[PDB]
């Protein structure tokens, strides 16, 4: 009932689009929980881009 | 079918509101207005070529000089209006920069528009009438104008709905 | 009445040294005040 | 001073009680003695200006 | 002051706002039986000062009354009202109000920018005199109620087009909020006031009364939005009972 | 909370036509009512039960019997001041 | 929202500072 | 292909279509799932039960990205709120015994007159704006609702204040409890990402 | 965090009002 | 219990000490109500100020 | 007077503000209402506390 | 009025950067 | 508080009209 698209989020849906569903804190957005994405989670997109 | 696609963007999309259309509008106006001063600036300021009262035939096509004095023109309305032209590209750019601009702007808003992003509604004023009762504004008015054309057009306007709609839920004032 | 020039008039410099200098000083004014604007 | 103050012509100036319960503008006397440097005393504002 | 003035002569004037008065002095009494009743033809009242009750900050200081400035204009006053006056069998004298033009909506202007508006009403006046009157004389003071209906009707529409028998019962304007608004309920109950009649001026040879009057009553509540004010409306009176 | 006509239209007001309360239009349904003997008994109000309509004064045979061919049209509640103020029994705005 | 604040302010020095080493006004000797 | 819909475009990534609302998509499929319970033998209560929350929130003209306004700025939250739970499906009932729906609220409405039709579009409940001649009120027709599943599983409300709120709420399709105090919501629809990136796109 | 509701407007201008005219002085330098 | 001082005003004081106390609207800073202060109110002295 | 009993309250003297909390005094312990009234602390044995 | 937070903001931002660039531009014309 | 936001853009508006009057380019014929 709280998804991205009720919270305004813009880039994060085209994160998950092609594969990045996951964060380093620990949640996913298909609503798993426990998942290790690596390197390549939100925030390492997210990083990368900024580097 | 234009004028009932207009009232319908009034009612259903409060379209006045919208400022892109109020730049269209600018634009629109603005063109007509630079239209006609133009025109009347320049058959005001022309020049004695002929000697006829008939100034028209005081003009040919090959000439090398103005017909018109652009130096009376911008004093005229230096005195009158304040301001003035002085150059005769950018009088002639500018003629041609305000409709085409406001023209692109009503555009943007129509593309708004497709999707119901409206500027349909100031929300403060409408929290603050909920709330207090003694606040009536012209905004006020025309959303209650917009509820009600909505009301008392779509079932006639989209059959294809099927919109009942019995007398007793149409809004409406007192006796009328 | 009419409207002469001025022969006061003078220009004004700002070299890029003390450009940088002024920037790096407002940044650092709005980096400490900054927590005081927002209390 | 003269006028303004004094109320001669003018409104006077804001006084009070000492607690501060019943203030006003009214016109205010000069005070030319040694109470005219009493900083409370609006007389004294008076006085000096004048 | 007009008697035999054309309307002609009173149009644009605000004489027409303005009560009939007594000609002359004339300070006499209209002799009345013990038990019948009689007829009150034309029955003005002028209202001419107009206070408000304050509602200070405070619960224990004194609420005091304020001058209120009229912001409408010459539409203040009551006439062409019928009525009756009923002498008691113990003797006192019962004012009561049938009809005419008995109500004025009026917004008075409060120091501070409230404007309040009141509905000024003699409606269904039933006023009493002290027992032992058997002359309308310069001691009669009629002192009783008068109903004070809503300031608007049960049919107005508010800014959001609600009211009561008509409008929205929501805010529609906010479709997930529409039912959050205490002022979707609108209520046009049925206030009271106090009025005293005063006479102070009676002729003899013609049934004239006049006299003084002063009314409380509550103020407008905006289909009950607010809570309503406390309104004292003093000012003048004039009648004609019909002997 | 419902607003006042709103509980109205809850009770018995709602159904059929109400002597205290229901406009002059509401007793067009109802033949040889409209105007004279509906304003009749909108002068005439308020009534505790439906049967005193039939003792309202200057009642003539035919109004007495047109009362009663149609008493199982009428109720009494209790009259309402927004249904009555401003005589909107007569006229409510509504034409 | 005053994070934001402070990520700008914070930025704003540290570019300032490599626009100040990388884009001086050269010393030169004449 | 973000308006219309698209393999690239998910709604679970940027919201439903307008389109999905427009022709009762979701609605349709909790119904076709309903009645397939009901087929095998199942209650009402039972049926409803089994609807998720995620497919009934699809059901909410709320979600729809042809609700918002160009200056209503934000996340979809600072306008009803955030949702907190399914209230369950109502039936709506007059007094004779006709099961009423409420006309939805479409796309185009700002706001939209509350409409009960019976089975075969005959209207038979509203709320009427002049009351002098109400004859299809909730309070003449008896109108009580009763919610299947959800958080108001099993529960009837016939004072008719509830009715005419829960028929308000019927409007905007399946109804849902609302936080409007995290995010300060001031109760007018805001638009999906989806609306938003058609609406930069296309200009 | 409840922060003044001027903080931010206050420090945006406050950085950005000699912000500005440090640039206005600098580029209209040599001329 | 709400004077000036509590408001935050900082120029009324000043203009109520040389005696201008009540406004156009209606009000005075003493609490006093209906007098007339002509056009040297707290209004007037601000638009003589902006003129 | 309530007036009197609010000038004896700290929250009206100048010497409590601080440099960056902002605004008017109302913003901070609020608008004041009513006066409520003076407090005779008695402890268990009948002394009165101040 | 109950206005979006973030109205002044934006209001102040969308009238005080072109008007910074365009006294830029006109200062430093002429160099 | 909005009310000052829209003083302040009208004021500059009025203001710039101001300034494009009395302080234009002087239109020299040359
Ligand atoms: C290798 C480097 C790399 C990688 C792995 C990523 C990865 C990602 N980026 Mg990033 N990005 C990069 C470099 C990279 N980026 C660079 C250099 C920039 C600056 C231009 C960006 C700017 C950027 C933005 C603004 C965004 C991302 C976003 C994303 C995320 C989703 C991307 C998406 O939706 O696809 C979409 C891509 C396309 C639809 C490709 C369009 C190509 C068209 C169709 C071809 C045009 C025709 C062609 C020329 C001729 C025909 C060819 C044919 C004949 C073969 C994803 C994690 C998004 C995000 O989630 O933010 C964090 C997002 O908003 N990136
Ligand atoms: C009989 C007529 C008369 C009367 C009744 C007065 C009455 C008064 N005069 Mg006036 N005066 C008069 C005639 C009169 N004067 C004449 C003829 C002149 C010559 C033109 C003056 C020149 C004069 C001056 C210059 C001052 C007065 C002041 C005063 C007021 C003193 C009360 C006060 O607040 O002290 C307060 C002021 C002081 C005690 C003087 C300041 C002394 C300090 C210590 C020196 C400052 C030095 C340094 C910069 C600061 C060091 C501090 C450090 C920690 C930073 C008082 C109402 C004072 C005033 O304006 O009141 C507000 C004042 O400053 N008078
Ligand atoms: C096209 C790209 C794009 C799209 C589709 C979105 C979409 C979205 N953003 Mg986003 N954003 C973007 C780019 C984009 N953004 C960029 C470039 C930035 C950096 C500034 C941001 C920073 C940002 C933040 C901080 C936030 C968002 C948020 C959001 C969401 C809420 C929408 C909203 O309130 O805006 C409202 C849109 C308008 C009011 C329309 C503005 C149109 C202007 C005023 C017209 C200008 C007219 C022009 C000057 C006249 C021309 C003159 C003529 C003569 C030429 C939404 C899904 C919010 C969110 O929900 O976060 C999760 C959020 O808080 N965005
Ligand atoms: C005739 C014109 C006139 C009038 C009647 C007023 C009246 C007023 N002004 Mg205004 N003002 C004016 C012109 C005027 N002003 C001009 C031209 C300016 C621009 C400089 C101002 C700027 C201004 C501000 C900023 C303020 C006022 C304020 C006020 C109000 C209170 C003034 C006060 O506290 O006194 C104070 C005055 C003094 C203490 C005088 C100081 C003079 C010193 C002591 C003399 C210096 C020494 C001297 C040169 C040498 C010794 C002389 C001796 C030997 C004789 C009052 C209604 C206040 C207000 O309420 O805002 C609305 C306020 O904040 N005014
Ligand atoms: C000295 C003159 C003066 C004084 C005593 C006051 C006093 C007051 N004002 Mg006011 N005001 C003034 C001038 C003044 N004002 C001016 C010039 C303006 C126009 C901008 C205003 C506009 C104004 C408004 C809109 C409001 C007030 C309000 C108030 C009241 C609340 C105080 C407050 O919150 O401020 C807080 C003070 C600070 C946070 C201190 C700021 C100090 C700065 C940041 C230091 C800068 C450091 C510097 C850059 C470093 C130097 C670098 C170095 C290398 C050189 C107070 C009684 C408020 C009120 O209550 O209204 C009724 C209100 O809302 N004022
Ligand atoms: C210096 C350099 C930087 C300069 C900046 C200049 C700023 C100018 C002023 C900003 C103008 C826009 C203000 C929007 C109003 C506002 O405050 O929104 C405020 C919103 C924030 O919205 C907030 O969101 C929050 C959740 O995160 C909450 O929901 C809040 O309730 C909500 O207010 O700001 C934005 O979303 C920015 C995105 C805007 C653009 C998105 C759509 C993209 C399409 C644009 C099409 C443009 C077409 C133009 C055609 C010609
Ligand atoms: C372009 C031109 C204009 C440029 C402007 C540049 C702005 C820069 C940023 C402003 C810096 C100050 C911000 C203060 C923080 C704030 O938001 O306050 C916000 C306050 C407003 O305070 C508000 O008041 C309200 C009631 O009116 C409510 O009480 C609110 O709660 C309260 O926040 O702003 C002011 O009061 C302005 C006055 C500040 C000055 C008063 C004291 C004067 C003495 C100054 C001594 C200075 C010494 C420096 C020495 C060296
Ligand atoms: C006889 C028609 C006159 C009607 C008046 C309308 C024409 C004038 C409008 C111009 C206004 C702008 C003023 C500055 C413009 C300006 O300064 O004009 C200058 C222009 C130059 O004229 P001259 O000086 O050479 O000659 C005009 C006189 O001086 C002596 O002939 O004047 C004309 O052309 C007048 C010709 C009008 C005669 C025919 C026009 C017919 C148009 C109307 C037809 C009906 C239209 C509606 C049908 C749907
Ligand atoms: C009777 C006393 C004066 C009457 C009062 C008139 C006040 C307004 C006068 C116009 C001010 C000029 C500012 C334009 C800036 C200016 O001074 O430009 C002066 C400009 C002269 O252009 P030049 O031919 O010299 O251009 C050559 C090159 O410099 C091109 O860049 O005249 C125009 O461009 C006219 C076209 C735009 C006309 C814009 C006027 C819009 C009407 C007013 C809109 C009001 C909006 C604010 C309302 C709150
Ligand atoms: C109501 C609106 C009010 C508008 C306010 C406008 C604000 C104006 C502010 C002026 C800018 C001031 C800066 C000028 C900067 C500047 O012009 O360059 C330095 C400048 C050198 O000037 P010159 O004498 O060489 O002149 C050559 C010209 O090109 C400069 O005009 O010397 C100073 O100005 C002394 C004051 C600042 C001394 C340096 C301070 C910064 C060094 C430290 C940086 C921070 C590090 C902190 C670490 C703890
Ligand atoms: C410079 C030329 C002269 C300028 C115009 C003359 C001065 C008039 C404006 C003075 C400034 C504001 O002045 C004051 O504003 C407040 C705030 O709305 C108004 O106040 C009014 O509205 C507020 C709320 O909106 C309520 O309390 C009430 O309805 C009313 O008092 C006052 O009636 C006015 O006196
Ligand atoms: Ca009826
Ligand atoms: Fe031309």
């Amino acid at each position: 009932l709280n998804p991205m698209w009720r919270q305004g989020m813009f880039v994060l849906p085209f994160m998950a689009r092609l594969g990045v569903t996951s964060s380093w804190n620990g949640w996913s957005v298909t609503g798993e929980t426990g998942l290790d994405p690596g390197f390549w989670s939100f925030e390492g997109v997210a990083a990368a881009h900024i580097v | 079918g234009i004028f009932r696609f207009i009232l319908f963007l009034q009612g259903f999309h409060n379209w006045t509101l919208n400022p892109f259309h109020m730049m269209g509008v600018a634009g629109i106006l603005g063109g007509a207005l630079l239209c006609a001063i133009h025109g009347a600036t320049v058959e005001n300021t022309l020049f004695e070529d002929g000697e006829d009262s008939n100034t028209f035939r005081a003009f040919e096509p090959t000439q090398a000089e103005e017909t018109y004095s652009m130096v009376t023109a911008n004093r005229f309305w230096s005195q009158i209006f304040g301001i003035a032209f002085s150059n005769k590209r950018w009088l002639h750019f500018f003629m041609l920069f305000v409709p085409v601009t406001g023209l692109w702007m009503s555009s943007v808003g129509i593309v708004g528009l497709a999707l119901n992003l409206r500027a349909y509604d100031f929300v403060s004023q409408e929290l603050r009438a909920a709330e207090d009762p003694e606040f009536e504004t012209f905004y006020t008015k025309n959303i209650l104008l917009n509820e009600g054309m909505r009301a008392w057009m779509a079932p006639q306007d989209q059959p294809h709905e099927n919109f009942i709609f019995p007398e007793e839920v149409l809004p409406r004032g007192n006796a009328l | 009445m009419d409207r002469n020039s001025n022969p006061n008039r003078q220009p004004v410099e700002l070299n890029r040294t003390s450009l940088y200098l002024g920037l790096l000083l407002v940044a650092v004014l709005g980096i400490l005040f900054s927590s005081y604007f927002f209390n | 001073g003269a006028f303004h103050l004094t109320g001669v012509w003018g409104p006077g100036m804001w006084v009070s009680d000492p607690y501060g319960l019943t203030g006003h503008v009214q016109p205010v006397a000069p005070e030319w003695g040694p109470a005219g440097f009493n900083p409370f005393n609006p007389g004294g504002v008076v006085a000096h200006h004048i | 002051d007009k008697s035999q003035l054309t309307y002609d002569d009173i149009v644009n004037t605000g004489l027409a706002n303005v009560c009939p008065e007594i000609s002359s002095f004339t300070r006499g009494t209209i002799e009345v039986e013990p038990n019948t009743k009689y007829f009150v033809s034309d029955f003005c009242m002028e209202p001419q000062e107009y206070f408000v009750k304050e509602e200070p900050v405070n619960k224990r200081q004194k609420a005091e009354y304020v001058k209120g400035k009229v912001l409408t204009r010459q539409t203040t006053s009551l006439e062409q009202i019928r009525g009756s006056i009923a002498v008691g069998a113990d003797g006192t004298l019962t004012f009561k109000e049938k009809d005419g033009i008995d109500f004025q909506p009026i917004t008075v202007l409060l120091p501070g920018g409230e404007e309040v508006p009141f509905f000024f009403t003699v409606k269904n006046f039933t006023g009493t005199t002290e027992p032992g009157f058997t002359s309308i004389n310069s001691s009669t003071d009629f002192v009783g109620d008068f109903n004070v209906p809503s300031y608007r009707g049960a049919g107005f529409l508010d800014p959001k087009a609600r009211g009561l028998y008509t409008g929205y019962d929501n805010a529609v304007a906010l479709p997930s909020a529409a039912d959050k608004f205490r002022t979707n309920k609108k209520e046009t109950p049925l206030g009271k006031g106090t009025l005293s009649l005063q006479v102070t001026q009676v002729d003899g040879s013609t049934g004239e009364i006049a006299g003084i009057f002063e009314s409380e009553q509550p103020s407008d509540t905006d289909l009950g939005a607010k809570e309503p004010l406390d309104v004292k409306v003093r000012g003048i009176f004039y009648g004609r009972v019909d002997t | 909370e419902l607003n006042a006509v709103d509980a109205k239209l809850t009770t018995d007001f709602g159904q059929k036509i109400d002597l205290n309360n229901s406009d002059i239009r509401d007793f067009r349904g109802l033949r040889g009512f409209y105007p004279n003997l509906a304003s009749e008994i909108i002068k005439n109000a308020p009534y505790d039960t439906v049967e005193e309509v039939l003792d309202i004064p200057g009642l003539s045979e035919t109004q007495k019997s047109r009362l009663e061919a149609n008493l199982g049209s009428f109720t009494v509640t209790e009259p309402s001041i927004e249904l009555t103020s401003g005589d909107d029994r007569i006229n409510p705005g509504v034409y | 929202m005053e994070s934001v604040a402070y990520i700008l302010v914070l930025t704003m020095a540290l570019a300032v500072l490599f626009f100040a080493i990388a884009f001086r006004e050269p010393p030169r000797i004449e | 292909t973000m308006w219309y819909g698209n393999a690239t475009t998910p709604i679970e990534l940027f919201g439903p279509t307008r389109y999905q609302w427009d022709k009762g998509y979701f609605q349709e499929e909790i119904q076709r799932r309903v009645d397939s319970q009901l087929a095998e033998g199942a209650s009402l209560s039972e049926a409803w039960s089994t609807i998720p929350e995620k497919l009934a929130f699809y059901d909410y003209v709320g979600n729809s990205p042809a609700k918002g306004g160009l200056f209503r700025t934000g996340a979809m939250n600072s306008g009803d709120g955030i949702a907190q739970e399914w209230i369950g499906h109502p039936i709506f009932k007059d007094k004779e015994g006709r099961e009423l729906e409420v006309r939805r609220m479409p796309n185009f409405f700002e706001t939209f007159p509350v409409i009960m039709t019976d089975a075969d579009g005959v209207v038979r409940a509203d709320i009427p704006f002049r009351r002098s001649e109400s004859k299809f009120s909730v309070e003449q027709t008896g109108v009580t609702v009763s919610f299947y599943g959800g958080a108001l599983d099993g529960q009837t409300f016939s004072n008719p204040s509830d009715v005419k709120k829960f028929a308000r709420k019927a409007q905007l399709g399946e109804g849902f409890d609302f936080d409007t105090e995290t995010f300060n919501s001031d109760g007018v629809f805001r638009t999906s990402p989806r609306g938003w990136f058609t609406f930069g796109h296309a200009v | 965090m409840q922060v003044n509701n001027l903080g931010f407007i206050a420090s945006i201008l406050f950085v950005l009002v000699p912000t500005v005219f440090l640039l206005i002085l600098f580029i209209q330098t040599g001329k």
